[PDB]
DNA sequence: TCTAATGCGAGCATGCTCGCATTAGATTTTGTTTTTTTAGCGGTT
């Protein structure tokens, strides 16, 4: 449980670490954003993991651009939201290309 | 808002006698002693106690457990001494307190709901007691917060005595 | 497993699990039960041992 | 009845427990220790050195 | 979930220990293990 901070300060103090580690897979943000991917391409009515991958760099819409997709519809799915906007959207703006 | 309506949605004004919490659950008695069936019936009764505030009163906590004569209570977390007067031990505040308390959360709702709409969305998890939202959290995945990556930090929050707190709700 | 016996319902098995569980679910007996049988596996004869 | 209380044996087995863990930890100790070749650090930490 | 701190009163030698009760805190895992053999198509429908 110690060894990630430790690792960590060493890594500060300018020391090369190692340590061979049996969990935090999870955890890594990019294996987050990446299975995001995955699950989205699984079955994209799912919001978070849709959500996350938007965020992501994979995309990059920023907060407003998120509150933006939901404004097109609020009652459905993110993906449908999403979907809508993508029917109203013009080509002329960013969102809509990202 | 239970006060505040008190004498327009029943009838007269109140005062507030204290916040409770009952544990809804079936407990299991551990005990080294042989219990009789009464005193095992006397432990499970001792399991609900209830916690939460009150207000400082002989009054107030009589009202609560109208068993009390002496010592501790098995209903509500305060006590009645030999001399009488509230035992120290006892989860009770002052009327003042009471209302320091009520003013502040009002001023929470009225900040937050002011930043609410200003746009505040920003990734500012606390951390108090080693215990944070993030674990209860579904969009962490979403956030993507990374404390390693900077200006991505956990808001610490100190772990102050109740004591100290009032004083802080007094100067604020 | 837990089916079959709930299934069943034989007053023996609802003796067990009203001691070794909780007062809302019945994970704990679940954990109980590879326990143990973990644990008789590190014999050569873990159902003798049992 | 609602209640519950050790019984003898699961007593003699936490204490036969505590014993075994603690002998076996010495042996973590000694290994860890034994490991080295030339320099030793220990660091622990406490809340009051006095 | 067990150890430690806090509170109060009864018996003892007006001030002190001790009993008891109770709650509240904080404090917290270790681990390893494989290969599966063995001889490209098919012109023409
Ligand atoms: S998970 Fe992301 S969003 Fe949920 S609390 Fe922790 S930081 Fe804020």
């Amino acid at each position: 449980p110690w060894a990630p901070q430790i690792m960590e300060e060493l890594r500060a103090q300018g020391i090369p670490v190692y340590a061979n580690l049996t969990s935090g897979y999870f955890e890594a943000v990019e294996v987050a954003v990446a299975l995001s991917v995955l699950k989205v391409i699984d079955n994209p009515y799912q919001d978070i993991p849709l959500a996350s991958v938007l965020r992501s760099p994979i995309v990059g819409a920023d907060e407003n651009e998120l509150s933006l997709i939901r404004l097109e519809n609020k009652k459905a799915p993110y993906y449908e939201a999403m979907k809508d906007y993508l029917a109203a959207g013009d080509r002329s703006d960013e969102l809509y290309q990202k | 808002l239970s006060i505040t309506h008190s004498a327009d949605w029943l009838g007269m004004r109140a005062t507030p006698a204290g916040v409770l919490y009952f544990h809804i659950h079936d407990p299991m008695i551990q005990s080294n002693l042989p219990l009789g069936l009464d005193e095992i019936e006397q432990e499970i009764f001792k399991k609900f106690k209830m916690k939460g505030l009150l207000l400082g009163d002989q009054e107030v906590v009589r009202l609560m457990d109208t068993t009390l004569q002496e010592g501790r209570s098995n209903i509500i977390n305060a006590g009645l001494k030999k001399d009488g007067s509230l035992r120290s031990d006892s989860a009770a505040v002052g009327e003042k307190e009471f209302d320091l308390l009520t003013k502040h959360v009002r001023r929470t709702f009225q900040e937050a709901g002011e930043q609410i709409t200003d746009g505040r969305v920003s990734i500012e998890p606390y951390k108090m007691k080693n215990k944070t939202p993030c674990t209860y959290c579904a969009f962490k995945s979403v956030c993507q917060f990374d404390e390693s990556l900077e200006e991505n930090e956990y808001r610490p929050l100190k772990a102050e005595k109740d004591k100290t707190i009032l004083e802080w709700i007094k100067k604020e | 497993l837990f089916e079959d016996e709930y299934a069943k319902g034989e007053k023996a098995f609802f003796e067990l699990v009203d001691r070794y569980t909780t007062d809302r679910h019945d994970l704990d007996l679940q954990f109980l039960v590879k326990q143990v049988y973990e644990y008789s596996r590190s014999h050569p004869n873990p159902e003798a041992w049992l | 009845l609602r209640i519950s209380y050790p019984t003898l044996p699961l007593i003699a087995m936490k204490k036969k427990m505590r014993r075994e863990l603690l002998s076996e930890e010495l042996r973590v100790l000694y290994v860890a220790l034994t490991r080295a070749k030339e320099k030793l650090f220990l660091i622990g930490s406490c809340k009051d050195h006095q």
